[PDB]
This record gives C-alpha cells, structure tokens and sequence, in this order.
C-alpha cells in the first residue's frame, strides 16, 4: 500500500476521536447481534442471546476494547501492517478458524459505529479512507498464502 | 424472511427520511463511487461523479424511488422489484457482488444523519431488508 | 427460484445415484473435512475423519437423507428445511458460511463418479439446487 | 507458502494429465453459462447469451486456453508465485476490475472439470493439494494490498 499524506491524517485522526472501550463494545455488540452467527466464535464469553444480554455482557465489553487496540496497532505501524499482524492471523486462522467474511462484517459494524459518533465529519472521501485501511488490516488478518 | 417487527422498523425509517431523501441518495452513490472505485465502470458516461454534479443527483433520486417502491412492495420483494432484476442482468450486467456495496453505503450515509435510529437490533432489520433486496434484484440472473 | 427444468434435471440426478448415495455423502464428507480443515470444528467428537470411518460413513448417509427431503421439498425448500435450519442455527450454530463449502464437496464427489451427468446446463441447475438448499438453510440464522 | 512432497507431486501429477485447450475451454464456458454475469468482463469476445453460442464461441475456447496456460506458469515456479503474477494482478485489479469473488467461482469450475475428468484419481487428498494450489494462485491474482 502507499498512503497519501491525506489518508494517514485522516486514519490517526479518526482513531484520535474514538473512545477504545466505548466504541470496541459497542462494534462487537453490534457484530454479535446484527450477524448472529459470529457468536459460535466467542461461545466461552457468557450471557450471550438475548439482546439485552449480549450489551451488557462484561467479557464482550472487554474483547471489544482488545479489537480496537490491535487496530491501533496498525495505525501506529501503518506502513508495516502485515508483519505486525502474522501472530494474529496464525490465531484468527490456524486456531480459531473463523471464515474470512467476518472480518468483513466486523469491518462494516466498525464503520457503521464509526459514521454514527462522526455524522457530518465522515464524509465520502474520509470514509475512502477509512476502507482503504480496513482493507490492508482483513487481508493482514487472513489466512497468508505467501 | 423480514418478521412484521423488522417491516415496521424499515417502514418508519423511510417516514423519519422523507425530507432528505434525495440528498441521501445522491450521497450513498457518491460514496460508493469514491470508496469503492471498481463500481465506477458502470457509470463512465457522467462527466462528474461528485456529491452535486446533476447526473449523480438525479440518478440518486432514481435509486432512492427504487427503494421506496421495494418498501411498498415489502411483503413479495422478488415479485415487485422483477422488472428492475431484469434491467441490472440483462440490460447492463451488473456484477451481484455491487449490490452489498451499494447497500452498505446507504447504511452508512443514515448513519451520518440519524445516527439515534442506529440501535444494533434496528441496525439488525435494516440489514435484513438490503439483503433481500439484493436477492431480489439477483432473482433473474439465472 | 429453480425452474421446472432444474427441477427435472436434479430429479434425474437424484434417480441415477441411488445405488452410490450412501458412499456419495461419506465421501463428500471426507472431502469438506480434509480439504477445508476449518469445518473440522464442527466434529472434534470424530478421531477418524477418512470416509471409511463409521461415524463419517454414518453421518454421509444422514446428510443425503437431508437432501433427499429438500428433493421432496424442492417447490419450497424454505419451508420444507425449517427445523435443519434451526438445528444449524440454534443447536449447533454453523457458521452458514460453511454451507457452500459442502455443497461444492458433494458436486466434486459427483463428477468423479458420475462425469457424463456433468454437461454444463446439468451443472448450472445443480448448482442452483445446492445455493437454494443452502440459503433455505440459512433461513432461522435471524 | 510451503509445500509437502507429496502436494508438490500431486499439482505437477495433475497439469500432466490435462490437455490445456480442453479443460481451458471446458472450464471458462462452464463459469459463463453456471455464473452468466461473469460474461460482462468479456464483452469483447463475441456473443455470449446463449449455451450453445458459448460453446461454439472461438474466442472464449482460446482464452480458455490462456488461463490454462497462466496456472502452469504457476507450477514451473511453486515457490514464488506472488511476484510470478504480479503483472497480472495489476490487470485484473486495476485495469478490468474483476471482484475477486469471481476468481473463486472459476476456480471452483476448474475444479469440477478436473474431476470429472480425473474420476477415482482426484481423491480427497489430491484435492486438497489442488484446492491449496488454487488458494495461492487467487490470493496472488487478489489486488496486493502488501
Ligand atoms: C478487524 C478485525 C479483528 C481484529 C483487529 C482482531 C483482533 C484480535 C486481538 C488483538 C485478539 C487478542 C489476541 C491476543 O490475545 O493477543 C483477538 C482475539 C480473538 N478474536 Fe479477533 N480480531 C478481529 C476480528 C475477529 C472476528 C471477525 C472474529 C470472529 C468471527 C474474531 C474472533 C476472535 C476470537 C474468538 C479471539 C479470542 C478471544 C480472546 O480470548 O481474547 N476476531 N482478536
Ligand atoms: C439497492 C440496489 C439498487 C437499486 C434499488 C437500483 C435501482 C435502479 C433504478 C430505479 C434504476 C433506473 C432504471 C430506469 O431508469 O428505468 C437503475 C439503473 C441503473 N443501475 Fe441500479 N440500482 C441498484 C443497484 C445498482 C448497483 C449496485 C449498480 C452498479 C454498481 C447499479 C447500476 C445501475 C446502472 C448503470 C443503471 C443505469 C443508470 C443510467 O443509465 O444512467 N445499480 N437502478
Ligand atoms: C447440504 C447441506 C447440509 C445438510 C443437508 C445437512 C443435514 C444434516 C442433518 C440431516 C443432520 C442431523 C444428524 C442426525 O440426525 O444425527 C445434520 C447434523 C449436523 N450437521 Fe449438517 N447438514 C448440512 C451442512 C452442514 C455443514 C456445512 C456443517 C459444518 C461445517 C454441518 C454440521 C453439522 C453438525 C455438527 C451436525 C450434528 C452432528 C452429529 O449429530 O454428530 N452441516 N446435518
Ligand atoms: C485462475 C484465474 C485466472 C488466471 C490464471 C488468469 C490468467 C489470465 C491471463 C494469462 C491473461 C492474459 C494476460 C495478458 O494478455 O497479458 C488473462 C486476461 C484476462 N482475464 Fe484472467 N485469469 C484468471 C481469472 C479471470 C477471471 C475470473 C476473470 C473474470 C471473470 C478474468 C478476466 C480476464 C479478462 C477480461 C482478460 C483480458 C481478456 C482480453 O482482452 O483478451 N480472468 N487472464
């Protein structure tokens, strides 16, 4: 990937503005009830069907905030993303064997949590942005070939 | 299949969106341009694909009509959006793969204006409702 | 939707395999399992996954016997598959994403066995065939 | 990537068996006709609305035979397949905007034209060497985000 000047502004600006805690509880929420399913993956976490219970789970609470520091991660590395994932795509593959959509589906709760705290300021070309780096993160995250 | 409570959530968003629906629509399509380029090739013909030139406006008001025809059609979506399925595969060819883009794009264009509707279960019948607008518009490909 | 031609295309199929169903659906399991280790989870209680092995022998025939209901079901696999889609939602939560992969399983173990059923027009009604079972599959998921 | 003895017999095995023309053509037909919207892409190759007209299409019979020719490029050079396509991953990300979905739906072609032909031969474990081949060839054909 080669970042423009805009996009590496615009990416540690958006995470500059997001509550880790707050906005990584609210992303898994969102995930494990929008998508059901991705629960089977967290099936050690607790209280976990209704709806009510998945949002005031603890553990979910917490694996959310986890997420969003690994995202930090990269923002702070974001010329070296995939080295700084190869643990955490072994985990995600090897171990855990979660089916790559999910990345997707957890990338798109994260923007839609994301266009929700931002409102007028995630525009069109902020959002190009933001996807631009979403998308080196899941293919970073996934099973490497090479 | 959309529960009576998953149609009335989507039906009430389309009420609360009324006033601005031309607007979203023009600015889901320019996001869609923009954050996801591979769907540009589909619209070569307008010289500007910015939020405001007058091709995007107009063709948003023609997705966002499509849409509000979908809602009205809610309970037999492959029956009601036929002619439209017919129109993407046979007519232009469009990749179904572009019909998740477009959807998420709207999604996140709501987001943005009303934010305070997005709780995760009505974000949940939100998703259900452009997923099986996306199967219907998928029904005549094959 | 599946017409009436893919319909009789896939009640040909299902004639012709008879005598070879049992092995058809052991194999195919052998297949998903060893191919696509990710779908291994979803039997760690099996320590033997070759299709020789008595609990993949014996769940390849309750697989076909699945199939051989939504073949009988086939006008409206949606609620024919009901309660299978409840248990793989709800009992045994499968990622629905996994489903494709075994239909796609039991389409190879075919073509080895029966290849001159595979003209391309056969091919595309199976295959319409396998994505409706899956998605009527996917059904109860929410 | 690496490979096993025995996966690295197994692929050059296969491509030894195949007459490239046949399975080419057999297989970029079947996609067309199984996954009809993949025929935009190829809106330069005659006519293409009908089963028969694509079975009897020239065009797609020698492109058929290019892709075939592509994946043996492949398996003269098992161990360095990334920069092997790395011209024809800018081609189809960046000049034909290919969604990559659609490299799965040929694949999977592919592979059930090869076993048709193969029969009793193209066992589980044979294809599983074949489906890890096909992994490594589409994560490298992919738009490279690294
Ligand atoms: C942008 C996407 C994701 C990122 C950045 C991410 C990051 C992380 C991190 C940092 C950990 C902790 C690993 C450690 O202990 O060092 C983790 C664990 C885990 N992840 Fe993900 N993950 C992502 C997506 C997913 C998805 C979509 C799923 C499931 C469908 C998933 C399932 C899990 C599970 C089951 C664990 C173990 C939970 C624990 O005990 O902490 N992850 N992930
Ligand atoms: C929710 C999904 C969609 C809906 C409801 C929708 C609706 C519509 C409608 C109402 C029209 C106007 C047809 C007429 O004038 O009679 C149209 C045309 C068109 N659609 Fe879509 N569409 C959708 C998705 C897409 C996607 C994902 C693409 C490609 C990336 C696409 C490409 C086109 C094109 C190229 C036209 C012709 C526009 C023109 O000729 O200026 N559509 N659509
Ligand atoms: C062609 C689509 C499928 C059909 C028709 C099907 C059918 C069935 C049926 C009829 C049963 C009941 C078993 C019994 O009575 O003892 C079953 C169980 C099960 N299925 Fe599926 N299934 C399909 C796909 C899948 C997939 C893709 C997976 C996982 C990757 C899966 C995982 C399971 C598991 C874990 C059980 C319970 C196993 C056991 O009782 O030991 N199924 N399926
Ligand atoms: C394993 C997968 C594939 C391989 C190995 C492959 C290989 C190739 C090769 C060697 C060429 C010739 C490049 C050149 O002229 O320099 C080519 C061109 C092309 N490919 Fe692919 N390809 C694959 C998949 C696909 C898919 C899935 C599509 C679309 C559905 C596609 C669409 C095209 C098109 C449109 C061209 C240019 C056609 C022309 O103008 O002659 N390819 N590919």
């Amino acid at each position: 990937v080669v970042w423009t000047d805009f996009e590496r502004a615009t990416i540690a600006d958006i995470f500059s503005k997001l509550d880790y805690e707050a906005v990584g509880g609210a992303t898994l929420a969102r995930c494990l009830i929008v998508y059901p399913w991705t629960q089977r993956y967290f099936g050690n976490f607790g209280n976990l069907y209704n709806a009510a219970a998945i949002m005031g789970n603890p553990m979910i609470a917490k694996h959310g905030t986890t997420i969003l520091h690994g995202l930090d991660r990269a923002v702070k590395n974001m010329d070296n993303i995939k080295a700084t994932y190869a643990e955490l795509s072994v985990l995600h593959s090897e171990k855990l064997h979660v089916d790559p959509d999910n990345f997707k589906l957890l990338s798109d709760c994260l923007t839609i949590v994301v266009a929700a705290q931002l409102g007028k300021a995630f525009s069109g070309e902020v959002q190009a942005a933001f996807q631009k780096f979403l998308s080196v993160v899941v293919s970073a995250l996934g099973k490497q070939y090479h | 299949s959309l529960s009576s409570k998953d149609k009335d959530a989507v039906k009430a968003l389309w009420g609360k969106i009324a006033d601005k629906a031309e607007e979203i629509g023009a600015d889901a399509l320019g996001r869609m341009l923009a954050v996801y380029p591979q769907t540009k090739t589909y619209f070569s013909h307008w010289k500007d694909l910015s939020p405001g030139s007058a091709p995007v406006n107009k063709h948003g008001k023609t997705i966002m009509g499509g849409l509000v025809d979908a809602v009205a059609s809610i309970d037999d979506l492959n029956a009601g959006l036929l002619a439209l399925s017919e129109l993407h595969a046979f007519t232009l060819r469009v990749d179904p793969a572009n019909f998740k883009i477009l959807s998420h794009c709207i999604l996140v264009q709501l987001a943005v204006k009303f934010p305070k509707d997005f709780t995760p279960e009505v974000h949940l019948s939100y998703d259900k409702f452009f997923s099986a607008v996306a199967r219907a518009l998928a029904e005549k490909y094959r």
